[PDB]
């Protein structure tokens, strides 16, 4: 159970950001969802380090 | 589309080779030349379509297409051990839990569906039900939804998988099409699906898709720190089990 920050970039180079506290094992899936929903590239950081990335643009 | 996933720990061999079989059905894996060398092995994971992937080293994948992505994920759920979590929480929390308790809660939740659904699903649902056990109030409950959503998602496959057994192993959207109320099966599949099965599928999909959409849609230009309320989460967890339990009964 950790705090995660998600960072996303839309096709147009706009940006979005989220902070959530959630169980670690869901992070990738979560990351996957953000990208799939928004057609975005999302990176997920825990403790300032990048644990996952997905791209759906 | 591309992705990278970096997994700390993992396999210690057992999981990795363990992991590979499943991917066995059906993708092609082959060793590849390892250059700069903190990495024991490098592999290429392949498909008829034209997928690619990587390794390895405490392991990393980078890949052309999402599809291997899913498989790797399902497995990790597979690793998933219920007993296993329990120690962690208390250590996380004062609270002490008889794991065997939950099933009571869980069984209670899916009275007619308990033994008719894949274990993988249960595990996710059981995870979501942790919330009922813990008295401490909390900042965010979203995680609980996430489990819920995951379960339902799996549930859809389980049906899909049985009803149409496809080599392709595609995605949920693929089967579904958009109508202003409940979603509907794509015309292409209506021949095969075309049921009360369909209704169950659509009832479920529709719940998943919007909640997924509600939770993960982001406004551009924003830096959300919002949190999901408890009731807010309960409605969801509870609602899902009903669909799942209800679906099984309705589809005897």
């Amino acid at each position: 159970l950790v705090k995660v920050v998600f960072m996303g970039w839309f096709k147009n180079e706009s940006m979005f950001t989220k902070e959530i506290t959630m169980m670690k094992d869901d992070v990738q899936w979560a990351t996957t969802q953000y990208a799939e929903v928004n057609k975005a590239l999302v990176k997920a950081f825990i403790d300032d380090k990048k644990v996952c990335e997905v791209d759906c643009r | 589309k591309n992705f990278e996933y970096t997994i700390p720990k993992f396999s210690d061999d057992d999981r990795a080779n363990l992991f590979e079989f499943l991917s066995e059905e059906g993708i092609t894996i082959t060793e590849d030349n390892n250059n700069d060398p903190n990495c024991k092995h490098q592999y290429i994971m392949t498909t008829s379509n034209g997928d690619r992937v990587r390794a390895k080293i405490s392991i990393q994948f980078q890949g052309k297409y999402l599809q291997i992505a899913s498989l790797i994920n399902d497995f990790m759920c597979s690793i998933l051990n219920m007993k296993e979590i329990v120690e962690q929480k208390n250590k996380e929390f004062n609270v002490d839990i008889k794991k065997e308790t939950i099933e009571s809660e869980l069984h209670s939740k899916l009275p007619k569906s308990i033994d008719k659904i894949h274990e993988d699903i249960k595990k996710q649902l059981s995870c979501s039900l942790i919330m009922k056990k813990i008295d401490v109030e909390m900042e965010d409950y979203s995680t609980y939804c996430f489990s819920a959503l995951r379960a339902i998602e799996g549930f859809i496959y389980q049906i899909l998988n049985d009803v149409c057994n496809p080599s392709s192993s595609k995605n949920l959207g693929e089967y579904f099409t958009e109508n202003k109320p409940k979603y509907i099966i794509r015309e292409i599949h209506q021949e095969t699906i075309n049921g009360e099965i369909a209704e169950v599928l659509c009832e479920c999909y529709t719940y998943w898709h919007e909640n997924r959409h509600g939770l993960f849609h982001m406004k551009p230009g924003i830096a959300d720190t919002k949190t999901i309320n408890k009731l807010e989460s309960i409605a969801i967890i509870d609602t899902v089990c009903q669909l799942i339990d209800g679906g099984v009964a309705r589809l005897k």
